[PDB]
RNA sequence: CGCUUCUCGGCCUUUUGGCUAAGAUCAAGUGUAGUAUCUGUUCUUAUCAGUUUAAUAUCUGAUGUCCUCUCGAGGAC
């Protein structure tokens, strides 16, 4: 909802609130033409430590919570999650157990590759 | 292979089962990933052949249909001394392909 | 203005000042106490007619 | 490829060779060769 | 949307090719259409597109007129010699900066 | 489309359009007779009847 | 010798056969990974100290003692 008003990047004196506001690039990850998402992947990539943990979550695992989840937009999101993963790397100890509370369905599932991914 | 550097192998110890590829892939070396000059046969861990995964393709993952070689130029620079080629990981293209399949028909 | 010219005649952005250590100046006892500006200009120098006088004038 | 001689760039396409000419680059890069050659001519 | 490049090859080809096969001129770059060229052609491009800031006069006018015939733009933006999109955001800009 | 090259001589362009002019009448005058042709069925075409149509 | 006009030689300019319904007509594969090039945009702060670097850089921080004028200034030190 954020990005539907519009302020100006120095009013949002909270850095990190621009923090968020940038981050909410995670809007393009997900529905966006190839371009788009290959852009925004390389972007989250590399600022990853730049932006740290505790956005990053905070932002994303509400999406994965969503009911209304289709098949590309899941697997997409759990690409990011690998990706970061992967630049942080102890950043993620406090944030171990929300990882998996949402993780864990892919365990159980129909799908095969959903299954070899999580 | 030398294409997607995202990919891993197995590198444990050889042992004495033979490593086949599928219909799709076959025809090619593992690692030089090139196609010609086969001299050597490829040999596998342990693990990567116990289970159903008898007689699987490699990189496919597929259906045993033939034996895996090894190109001149890898035996001869002797990259074939690392034991289990067996690729631990499935890989991004796999999955994404499938996954834009299921989407579109 | 605080800055050196070039072939197009007019000074240097002062980033490339900067970024070319241009702001760094180091001296040479052997040239008379002469200041050269700038890592190039200080390592050409030791082939240079006024370093080379200084050695034959030392012997 | 496309070559400016003026500013030691090279250009892929003709599009982008012409979009090159109306630049920053190019045109202070003119301006500047313009104003020092003019400076520089002499019973 | 347009990039400089596909801009430049225009003016390029335009000038060239007369101002009546818009064919050749959108077989030449892709992912451009031959309506596309000729549209923005006559919008943007061409030289005679007038493009500075809106004389006093000049928004007497468009004012006056927006209120003489209601959001018929194309009617006159002729009149006031700008395109169908200059006066239409300007005009919604004066609006604004009134309320 | 207004046509109008502005260099030429007045008596020049007098001759012009006084060819001009008849051309087109003959254009004209022409298209009223196959079309009342094509509307009372006496023949049929495929050109005279797309031409007919530009025309018109 | 001056003027003027005409003849020629040396020659530094453009130069597709037309009418017809502008004759008619008018193509783009996809994905995954990475690099290159343009267009665009921006740094004059002084020290010191630190971080960091091959070296800058960067980035981080703060602007001899006392009084007073308006970071400057005068003096007793
Ligand atoms: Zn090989
Ligand atoms: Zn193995
Ligand atoms: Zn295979």
């Amino acid at each position: 909802d954020k990005l539907l008003v519009d302020v100006d990047e120095s009013t949002l004196s909270p850095e990190e609130q621009k923090e968020r506001k940038i981050m909410k690039l995670l809007l393009k990850i997900k529905n966006g033409t190839p371009p788009m998402r290959k852009a925004a992947l390389r972007q989250i990539t590399d600022k990853a430590r730049e932006f740290g943990a505790g956005p990053l979550f905070n932002q994303i695992l509400p999406l994965l919570m969503s009911p209304t989840l289709e098949d590309q937009e899941r697997h997409l999101l759990v690409k990011v999650i690998d990706r970061i993963l992967y630049k942080l790397d102890d950043l993620v100890r406090p944030y171990v157990h929300k990882i998996l509370v949402v993780i864990e369905p892919l365990l159980i599932d129909e799908d095969y590759y959903a299954r070899v991914e999580g | 292979a030398k294409h997607h550097p995202d990919l891993i192998f197995c590198r444990k110890q050889a042992g004495v089962a033979i490593g086949r590829l599928c219909e799709k892939c076959d025809g090619k070396c593992v690692i030089c990933d090139s196609y010609v000059r086969p001299c050597t046969l490829v040999r596998i861990c342990d693990e990567c052949n116990y289970g159903s995964y008898q007689g699987r393709c490699v990189i496919c993952g597929g259906p045993g249909v033939s034996d895996a070689y090894y190109c001149k130029e890898c035996t001869i620079q002797e990259k074939d001394r690392d034991g289990c080629p067996k690729i631990v990981n499935l890989g991004s293209s796999k999955t994404d392909l499938f996954y834009e399949r299921k989407k579109y028909g | 203005k605080n800055l050196p010219l070039g072939w197009d005649g007019k000074p240097i952005p002062y980033w490339l000042y900067k970024l070319h250590g241009l702001n760094i100046n180091y001296n040479c006892e052997i040239c008379g106490n002469y200041t050269y500006r700038g890592p190039k200009a200080f390592q050409r120098h030791f082939a240079e007619w006024r370093h080379a006088h200084g050695m034959r004038c030392l012997g | 490829s496309y070559e400016c001689k003026l500013c030691l760039t090279l250009h892929n396409n003709e599009g982008s060779y012409l979009a090159h000419t109306q630049g920053k680059k190019h045109q202070t890069n003119l301006a500047r060769r313009a104003a020092k050659e003019a400076k520089e001519a002499p019973v | 949307v347009w990039r400089n490049t596909e801009d430049e090859i225009l003016k390029a080809a335009v000038m060239k090719y007369g101002k009546n096969q818009w064919s050749r001129i959108a077989s030449l770059l892709h992912r451009k259409s031959a309506k596309q060229c000729k549209a923005r052609w006559y919008e943007w491009l061409d030289p005679s597109i007038k493009k500075t800031e809106w004389s006093r006069e000049e928004e007497e006018k468009l004012l006056h007129l927006a209120k003489l015939m209601p959001t018929q733009w194309r009617t006159i933006a002729p009149i006031i010699g700008r395109t169908a999109a200059q006066c239409l955001e300007h005009y919604e800009f004066l609006l604004d900066k009134a309320a | 489309i207004p046509w109008k090259v502005p260099g030429l001589p007045t008596p020049i362009e007098n001759m012009i359009l006084r060819y001009v002019k008849a051309k087109a009448d003959w254009w004209t005058n022409t298209a009223h007779y196959n079309r009342e042709r094509i509307r009372r069925g006496a023949t049929v075409d495929k050109t005279v009847c797309k031409k007919n149509l530009g025309r018109l």
